[PDB]
């Protein structure tokens, strides 16, 4: 693997003291549309006194970190990986989590109860 | 990235008992959380002082006397941390109303020669008198008062006599002053030392020039001050700023005028007719050499052993001849193989 | 743009290591010969020593590159900043970027062990 | 034939309609003849020179040949010099990096024919260290551009007098228009007092950059569109 | 005698400076006020940082500013100007003069309008009415 | 010009909240934090403007859809500190109050075309 | 009058400037920073200055519970926010209120209280 | 016009004192015909004359020795820049805002140690604990 | 499109400033265009032939400069500059002259269009049809569902 | 000759009155020159804030889509009815030399068509191949021209120029800038 890290301009600093995950952004909670879950983000795990401060002056939310507002898409995992071991970080991988497969009927919802009901529907 | 230089630690807890909590990184937005009081921050000190201060994010307060110098300091902190108001010597509404949200505070206000308003008692121990009672009266935690080389009450030079009386006037009423005793101060664009040996006419005086004292570069008296103002082993001790190695003034020419690469003037008349001559001097609006200041053209650099140097604040401070060469080049002035090569370009075209 | 820079060369990829090798020897020679022109010129408070022991010392930061089009890559990075600084076309205040470490002391309280640097947690 | 006499133009009848009429049209519609004609001058191009030219795309009146970095040269001589095409005028060349890609930039190169009124597209790849050749021989005016798209993207250009770097700082470290640097960069500028210059710091500011990307739409907001192709330029069906 | 003659040097070099020369125009004018731009700052009193201020100027904008005589001021206009503006969160950018040079006024707005900068030189000139050099002096 | 927020007839803030000024504005001035007052009705607890990041734009105003912040046309309010050119929630409520009058003849020509 | 300034010294302000406005002394949110703590915070920079050229702008929470309550016959109460001498669309959008609860149902855009009778 | 007939004729309808006034005022010598008055105090005038340029119509004199543009009142600021018409002083009271407080019209305070400070409109974002100490 | 509709009354008036810079534009060109030191100064200086002119990747008035009959609002027009008639002005010898007199003309033919948008222009919407690209009115997204959704999604 | 002179009373401009007009049509290069000022009652009476048109002004819209009930959206939107790329290999075009077109099919026998389309599909044919193997009529028809001559570069619009010589012109004759319609 050649070592892009020396001849990108980037400091010795980010790509020895700093970790980067790669990870498949969750399907959210909120709405049911999965357009955002597709691509693989590249994005940089925070440093403890550099994130963010409140200011003096107004309360303005000032960094120190410059790499908190990067994040990049890429197409595949393997994509990912071989840039980032290509530009030398030091990166943990995520696993996406998909849903399991059942099968479901609308029929189900008034099958015929021998014993005990133990549900009342209502829809 | 950057970093708190100046401070041990990120939690810094005053001894008024104000607790300090460092935010972020080091460096220009970030904020350290002291409030600190430069008196006299327009002065050549003051101006290093509060440019290491503001530096970080110590909030610097500054009270100024005239409105057109301090411009210069704005530049040198973020938004929000030097903060002008103006104050004179005279309204004690003013000093009580600059020191009043201190956690540290320093004083430089002295002037070499008497004015038509102040006298040498009126700026050195009266000046230094209305502050001190002011921080007295506040409990600020460090405040730190410095005064001149070879500050004595013994002494003939009116000076001298009234620095010893304001460092033992700062001592009644403050016991928890620091006192901070520098020596002559080489800087770029200085009061007296090598900004006058690079322009002067004449360059006149007494003593032909065997006065001992040594000099020390200015940011090294301005990092030792900051170095003192923030740890608390340094409360009640009176330090002298001493350069590495003791020179004499006909020396310290002759290295100015090696690499001026220039002969300075020397005139060495005697010192009544000099003294009439400052005297006569005086009556000028612009400030002009002191008749005190002939006085101490005798006095030399009397070092007190019982005190703390440069050794105790770990700092090694720059030698004289090793920095020479940067604060005198904008006056300085500045064969058969050139003609050799010169026989093969074009002149007339 | 028909004729080009004083102190130019047209960019040019050289397929086997002791070529580059050479380059890289001439060009160390014209770093060291122009460095009384970058103290003269730059008005610098230093000796010329520092300036030539400065060019050795980055020439020594990239000695153990194994890839070739990552030396000749880096080759071509470094004519291109002594065409800058040979010209006079940098200024002194980013030729002293150079220069961090030499210009003044930071302060006290330099974090060394895992203590220094927890009591300020890395500021 | 005075000026107190001239006439008014505020107190006159203006037109004044009670309703507008404006049919609605697809603006695609307008192109496709020339779009047809634009495929079978491309698929000429592809014939003349299959030793170069791997692929080609025609959007809507836009022609885009998809060559090799080797191949730079040998097709764009072809572009000046071929009666046919005479592309002389340079205009625009520069780069785009997908860093998903392993070879991360492709290279754009602009031409129009001011003879034909035509313009065409020349597409190209370069890994961040290996090159793609200059066609600064052949055009007086691409170098500049050559060398602006050094460096914003660190694309190399192989045989060109006076490459460096053109509008950024001097003593920069970095190529600024690339997925890996941030917005705003590494370094910042202040006035030290103390040094009587300008230093160079690392970075920080007073407000942060929010980003508002996180928080884009969660549903495909376009379809996948129908096609311009002509019926001639598409695989037959069998039977 | 330090307003009726009112000399800037024409820093300007963006944006805002084509709205400098409505302030030189027939209907706004400045020679009108006693301004006049001598263009080199050894004459100038003041400085007019009119536009932007990116990473590669900031030592130019401040060897101009170094060269002007003692009594000098210096007046921001525009937004990018003062605290960077539209280009404020961009790697090659100063994020405002002040931290180069000492501003006295700021004049604000992204074309500052040559109402609103000939309102930032009112301001400007009712500081120099106040400035006091002679009363200074005497310890008030 | 410079910035002001309006209030109702009978005097109420018009601020909603909904940053949507926040969400447009191309150089990021607006920073605005909102909680629920002790009416349970929507307001912001700080709105702000750095006017030295401002551009002029408008599209500030034209997004909000109560018309909560407007553009006066006062250029005439040149400063000499940055402190000062920072406007909260306090100097801009004090602007929509004072050019309130003037704003009325803004929108009674400008609301038809908006 | 005499608050704390984080070091036992007693700062000295009218009580004309501890109101959040002259409407209203107390705070309208959870996180309102009532005016104590903002002088207590920072007074380093209210120094040499006049307190009364500060804003103060007549807080809005207190001059809408001084409106009446309208009264509606129906069952939906509409509103508008706007103006009906101004040529154009101003207030805010139309939203239609319920009044059946026991009480007086404020609009969420503009606070005025409607009630069924 | 430049010429010396307007300004002689407009310095004898204004009258010597007016004149000497609105000379250490303005350069120019103008006559309006009062439109109306502020609520800080600068009386406004309008010019009927044949001989006026464009944006030349309208004018104030003010009151202080020390004025500003700063100093006009805000419905009258838009119509000293020709904005509207009719002035504030005949506007109907339709379109004057209903309003449930009073005014008060501060100019600007720049350099005045009335100046405009900024500050947190609100509390730190997150607390911290208040200690008790127990006695176990 | 555009962002919003004109102010009531500009119509009338670009006419009439358009009458009067006819006659503006004339006085300029009086000291400037036989003037024998303005022409001295600009006679063979810059001079771009018409095959390195395209080389350099130039354009618009250095193009047209130096021979070559070629502008985009001709060639490939948009816009309804087809609709509109103006003539082009295109220099003979490459010099700074002929790129100062094609200025000149430049200023002619804009006030030909000028005028002939002046009096051919139509009524209808000026912003396009639908809300899922640019704002509904204020009016109707204080009433409209729809439209309130659609002004609150193409901002945020 | 339709945007010749006209007189300086059908300008718009406060010009000059009286026995002064009469001093400057003697003392002036071309009588007929406004004087630069806009007429005060006429340039912006009244003032933009002040409009009766304003109070009468209503959203403009076209009539097949401000339609309350005929359209639907989906007939009357092109953002969803964009095109695509037509992106072709160097293998498709072997595809359209070999198999044929869908306006001139050139395959019989399509379940074994699909087989003859498959190896294409996978590489077995080159494309120089497929030229050379293509006949002469194929060539001339679908590659060139029908003449056999290279098809032009292909503009949308054509522009035939005319340039005006006579009165017509911007520059009488000597200047050295021409007018070329
Ligand atoms: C009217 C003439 C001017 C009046 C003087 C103005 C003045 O002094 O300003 C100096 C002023 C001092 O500069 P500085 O900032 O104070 O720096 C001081 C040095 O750093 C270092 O300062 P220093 O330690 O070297 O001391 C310098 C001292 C030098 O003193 C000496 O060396 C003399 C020592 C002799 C002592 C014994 C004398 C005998 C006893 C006499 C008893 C009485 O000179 C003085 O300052 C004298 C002050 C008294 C001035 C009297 C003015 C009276 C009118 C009011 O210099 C300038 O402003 C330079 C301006 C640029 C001018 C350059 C071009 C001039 C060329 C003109 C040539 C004309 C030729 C004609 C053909
Ligand atoms: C010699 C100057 C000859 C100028 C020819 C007349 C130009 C003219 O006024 O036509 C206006 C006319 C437009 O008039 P308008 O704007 O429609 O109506 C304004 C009325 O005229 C209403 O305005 P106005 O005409 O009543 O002007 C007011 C004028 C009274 O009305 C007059 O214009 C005077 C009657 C004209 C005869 C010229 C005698 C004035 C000579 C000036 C010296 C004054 C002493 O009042 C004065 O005379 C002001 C003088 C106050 C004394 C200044 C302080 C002391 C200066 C000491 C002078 C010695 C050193 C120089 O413009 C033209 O026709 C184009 C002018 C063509 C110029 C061609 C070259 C002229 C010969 C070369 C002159 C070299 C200088
Ligand atoms: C036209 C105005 C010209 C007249 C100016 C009037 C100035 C009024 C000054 C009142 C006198 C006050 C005084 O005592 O001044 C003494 C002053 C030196 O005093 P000092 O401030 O201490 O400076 C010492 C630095 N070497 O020394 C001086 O002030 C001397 C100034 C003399 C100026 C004479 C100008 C003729
Ligand atoms: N060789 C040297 O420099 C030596 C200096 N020191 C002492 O160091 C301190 C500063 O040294 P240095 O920087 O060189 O000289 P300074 O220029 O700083 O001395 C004057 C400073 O104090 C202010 N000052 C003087 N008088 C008053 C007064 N009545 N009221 C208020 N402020 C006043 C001045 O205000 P403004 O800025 O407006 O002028 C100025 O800031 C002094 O205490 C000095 O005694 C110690 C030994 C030797
Ligand atoms: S302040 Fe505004 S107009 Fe001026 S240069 Fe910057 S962005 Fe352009
Ligand atoms: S001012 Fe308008 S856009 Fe901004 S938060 Fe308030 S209602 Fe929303
Ligand atoms: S005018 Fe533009 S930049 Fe300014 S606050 Fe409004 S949207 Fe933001
Ligand atoms: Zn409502």
């Amino acid at each position: 693997v050649p070592a892009h890290e020396i001849v990108s301009g980037a400091p010795a600093e980010l790509s020895r003291n700093r970790v980067v995950r790669i990870y498949q952004q969750a399907k959210p909670a909120t709405q049911s549309g999965e357009y955002g879950t597709f691509a693989w983000r590249l994005d940089w795990d925070i440093v403890d006194v550099a994130n963010r401060w409140e200011n003096d002056l107004i309360g303005w939310q000032s960094s120190g970190d410059y790499m908190q507002a990067t994040q990049m898409k890429f197409t595949s995992k393997e994509s990912a990986i071989k840039f980032a071991n290509k530009q030398g970080w030091d990166f943990y991988i995520q696993e996406p989590h998909h849903r399991k497969f059942r099968v479901k009927q609308y029929a189900n919802n008034f099958v015929h109860s021998y014993g005990k009901l133990k549900h009342i529907r209502t829809k | 990235m950057n970093s708190f230089e100046n401070l041990a630690q990120d939690v810094n807890i005053t001894r008024s008992g104000k607790t300090l909590i460092a935010k972020g990184t080091g460096g220009r937005s970030s904020r350290t959380g002291y409030t600190a009081t430069v008196f006299g921050a327009n002065g050549f000190l003051g101006s290093y002082l509060t440019a290491k201060l503001a530096k970080h994010g110590t909030t610097v307060v500054v009270p100024y006397r005239e409105e057109m110098a301090k411009r210069h300091l704005k530049v040198t902190g973020d938004l929000g941390v030097v903060n002008f108001l103006e104050m004179d010597l005279r309204n004690l509404e003013s000093i009580d109303e600059a020191v009043r949200h201190s956690d540290i505070v320093v004083n430089l206000i002295g002037r070499e020669y008497e004015t038509k308003n102040f006298n040498y008692y009126d700026v050195h121990v009266e000046g230094a008198r209305r502050i001190a009672e002011a921080v007295k009266k506040h409990n600020i935690a460090r405040y730190i008062h410095v005064s001149a080389f070879n500050a004595e009450i013994d002494s003939p030079s009116e000076f001298n006599h009234t620095k010893g009386l304001g460092e033992q006037v700062t001592k009644d009423i403050v016991p928890w002053a620091t006192i901070v005793r520098p020596a002559p101060m080489f800087g770029r664009e200085d009061k007296w030392f090598l900004d006058r040996m690079a322009r002067s006419p004449c360059l006149v005086s007494a003593n032909k020039f065997q006065e001992t004292s040594n000099p020390v570069h200015v940011i090294d008296v301005a990092a030792a001050l900051e170095r003192i103002c923030f740890d608390d082993s340094t409360v009640a001790q009176t330090f002298e700023l001493y350069g590495p190695q003791k020179f004499t003034q006909k020396q310290i020419i002759d290295m100015v005028s090696e690499t001026l690469r220039k002969e300075v003037r020397h005139i060495e008349l005697p010192k009544a007719l000099y003294q009439a001559y400052t005297k006569a001097t005086q009556a000028i609006w612009w400030p002009t050499y002191s008749p005190d200041q002939v006085e101490r053209q005798f006095l030399s650099q009397k070092i007190d052993p019982s005190a703390k140097t440069f050794n105790d604040l770990d700092l090694t401070p720059m030698e004289l001849p090793d920095l020479m060469f940067k604060l005198i080049r904008p006056y300085r002035v500045n064969v058969s193989q050139l003609e050799n090569k010169e026989k093969t370009f074009v002149h007339i075209l | 743009a028909i004729i080009a820079t004083a102190f130019a060369e047209t960019v040019k990829f050289s397929g086997s290591k002791q070529e580059l090798q050479k380059r890289t020897l001439a060009l160390y020679r014209q770093f060291l010969r122009g460095a009384p022109t970058f103290a003269d010129l730059y008005e610098v408070q230093f000796s010329i020593p520092t300036i030539r022991t400065k060019i050795r010392q980055e020439f020594e930061r990239h000695r153990f590159v194994d890839d070739l089009s990552i030396q000749n890559v880096l080759y071509a990075k470094g004519h291109m900043e002594y065409q800058e600084c040979i010209n006079f076309w940098k200024q002194q205040a980013q030729f002293l970027k150079y220069f961090p470490e030499e210009d003044d002391i930071q302060g006290r309280h330099q974090p060394s062990n895992f203590v220094d640097k927890f009591l300020k947690n890395r500021a | 034939p005075s000026w107190e006499n001239i006439k008014d133009i505020r107190l006159d009848p203006k037109v004044h309609v009670d309703e507008v009429y404006e049919p609605i049209v697809n603006p695609a519609d307008r192109y496709l003849q020339h779009v047809s004609d634009l495929h079978q001058y491309a698929k000429y191009i592809m014939a003349a020179l299959p030793k170069y030219i791997q692929g080609f795309s025609v959007w809507k009146d836009e022609l885009t040949l998809h060559v090799a970095p080797s191949a730079v040269i040998p097709v764009t001589t072809f572009l000046r010099d071929n009666t046919s095409t005479q592309y002389k005028s340079i205009i625009d060349i520069t780069a785009v990096d997908y860093p998903s890609r392993e070879n991360r930039f492709e290279v754009v190169y602009n031409f129009l024919s001011v003879r034909h009124n035509s313009r065409i597209r020349l597409k190209t790849y370069a890994t961040e260290v290996t090159p793609v050749p200059s066609i600064t021989c052949l055009y007086e005016g691409a170098n500049w551009f050559e060398r602006e798209a050094y460096d914003m993207y660190g694309v190399f250009f192989e045989g060109h007098p006076d490459l460096r770097r053109i509008m950024t700082d001097y003593g920069f470290e970095g190529h600024p228009l690339r997925k890996d640097f941030p917005l705003t960069g590494y370094t910042e500028v202040r006035w030290d007092e103390e040094k009587r210059r300008v230093v160079y710091e690392p970075l920080e500011l007073t407000q942060a950059f929010r980003n508002f990307s996180a928080g884009s739409t969660a549903w495909e907001p376009v379809g996948p569109g129908r096609d311009d192709r002509p019926d001639s330029f598409k695989l037959p069906t069998p039977k | 005698a330090r307003q009726g003659s009112f000399w800037p040097v024409t820093f300007g070099l963006a944006c805002c400076a084509v709205e400098m020369m409505h302030v030189s125009a027939p209907r706004y004018d400045q020679d009108r006020l006693g301004i006049i731009f001598r263009a080199s700052p050894r004459q100038s009193d003041i400085m007019i940082v009119a536009g932007t201020l990116t990473n590669k100027m900031a030592p130019v904008l401040r060897q101009v500013y170094d060269q002007m005589p003692e009594p000098r001021w210096v007046i921001s206009m525009g937004s990018c100007a003062n605290g960077g503006g539209y280009y404020h969160f961009s790697y090659s950018v100063v994020r405002g003069c002040d931290r180069i040079v000492p501003v006295d006024v700021y004049v604000p707005g992204c074309p500052p309008t040559s109402e609103a900068l000939m309102y930032g030189v009112f301001q400007l000139q009712r500081k120099m009415r106040n400035t006091k050099i002679t009363r200074m002096w005497y310890r008030k | 010009g410079e910035h002001a927020l309006r209030r109702y007839p009978s005097g109420e803030e018009r601020c909603i909240a909904c940053k949507l000024c926040e969400a447009i504005c191309p150089a990021l001035a607006i920073t605005i934090d909102a909680e629920e007052r002790i009416d349970g009705s929507r307001r912001t607890t700080k709105y702000d403007i750095d006017m030295t990041k401002c551009i002029y734009c408008g599209y500030c105003q034209e997004s909000c859809p109560v018309d909560a912040i407007v553009e006066t046309p006062n250029v005439e309010y040149a400063t000499e500190t940055r402190e000062e050119l920072l406007y909260n929630k306090e100097k801009l409520l004090a602007n929509g109050d004072k050019w309130e009058l003037e704003l009325q003849y803004a929108l009674d020509a400008d609301a038809p075309y908006r | 009058k005499s608050i704390i300034s984080y070091n036992g010294n007693t700062i000295e302000i009218p009580e004309e400037y501890t109101k959040q406005a002259p409407n209203r002394d107390s705070t309208w949110a959870p996180a309102q920073a009532s005016k104590t703590e903002i002088y207590k915070n920072n007074m380093v920079r209210f120094e040499q200055k006049d307190l009364s050229k500060q804003p103060m702008p007549y807080a809005g929470i207190e001059l809408i519970a001084q409106q009446p309550v309208r009264f509606v016959h129906g069952n939906t109460a509409v509103c508008d926010g706007a103006n009906h001498n101004g040529p154009g669309a101003q207030g805010h959008p139309k939203i239609f209120i319920n009044v059946d609860a026991p009480g007086s149902h404020a609009c969420q855009y503009c606070g005025t209280r409607y009630e069924k009778e | 016009s430049s010429s010396l007939y307007r300004v002689l004729r407009n310095a004898w309808e204004v009258g010597p004192r007016s004149y000497w006034k609105q000379l250490n005022s303005i350069g120019d010598t103008k006559s309006g015909r009062l439109v109306g008055t502020d609520i800080y105090g600068n009386k406004f005038y309008e010019t009927d004359h044949q001989d006026e340029i464009h944006l030349r119509t309208r004018y104030v004199e003010y009151k202080e020795k020390d004025y500003d543009m700063s100093q006009v009142e805000p419905g009258w600021h838009f119509w000293l820049g020709y904005g509207v018409d009719t002035a504030p002083c005949n506007t109907p009271k339709e379109k004057l805002p209903i309003r449930a407080y009073p005014y008060k019209f501060q100019p600007n305070y720049t350099g005045t140690p009335g100046a405009f400070v900024t500050y947190n409109t609100l509390k730190p974002k997150i607390s911290a604990w208040e200690p008790v100490t127990k006695q176990r | 499109g555009v962002s919003q509709d004109l102010p009531a009354g500009l119509l009338d008036d670009i006419y009439m400033w358009a009458t009067q810079f006819g006659d503006r534009l004339d006085e300029i060109e009086e000291l400037l265009t036989d003037n024998r030191i303005w022409k001295l100064r600009t006679v063979n200086i810059g001079t771009v032939t018409a095959q390195d002119a395209l080389n350099l990747g130039l354009s618009g008035p250095m193009l047209r400069g130096s021979g070559i009959p070629f502008d985009i609002r001709k060639n490939a027009p948009y816009d309804a500059y087809d609709k509109v008639d103006f003539d082009v002005p295109v220099g003979m010898n490459g010099d700074c002259y002929d790129r100062y007199l094609i200025r000149m003309a430049e200023f002619r033919q804009s006030l030909r269009i000028i005028e002939q948008c002046c009096n051919d222009m139509p009524a209808g919407a000026v912003k396009v049809e639908d809300f899922k690209i640019n704002s509904p009115p204020r009016n109707l997204m204080k009433e409209d569902m729809e439209a309130l959704i659609h002004h609150f999604l193409l901002y945020t | 000759l339709p945007g010749g002179p006209v007189p300086v009373f059908k300008k718009y401009t406060v010009g000059s009155k009286g026995i002064w007009e009469k001093l400057r049509v003697l003392l002036a290069i071309a009588p007929n020159r406004s004087t630069g000022n806009p007429i005060v009652p006429l340039y912006r009476v009244p003032t933009p804030g002040s409009r009766p048109e304003a109070n009468v002004y209503q959203d403009p819209s076209s009539y097949p889509t401000n339609d309350i009930a005929e359209n639907p959206y989906w007939k009357r939107d092109h953002r969803r009815a964009y095109p695509q790329t037509a992106f072709f290999d160097q293998k498709t075009v072997t595809g359209l030399l070999e198999l044929g077109s869908e306006a001139t099919p050139r395959i019989a026998d399509g379940e074994a068509g699909t087989k003859a389309l498959a190896n294409i599909a996978n590489g077995g044919v080159s494309f120089t191949q497929a030229l050379g193997k293509s006949s002469k009529d194929v060539i001339y028809g679908e590659v060139l021209t029908v003449n056999g001559l290279p098809p032009v570069a292909p503009t949308l619009a054509p522009k035939q120029w005319k340039i005006i010589e006579g009165e017509a012109a911007i520059y009488p004759k000597g200047y050295p800038c021409r007018t070329f319609h």
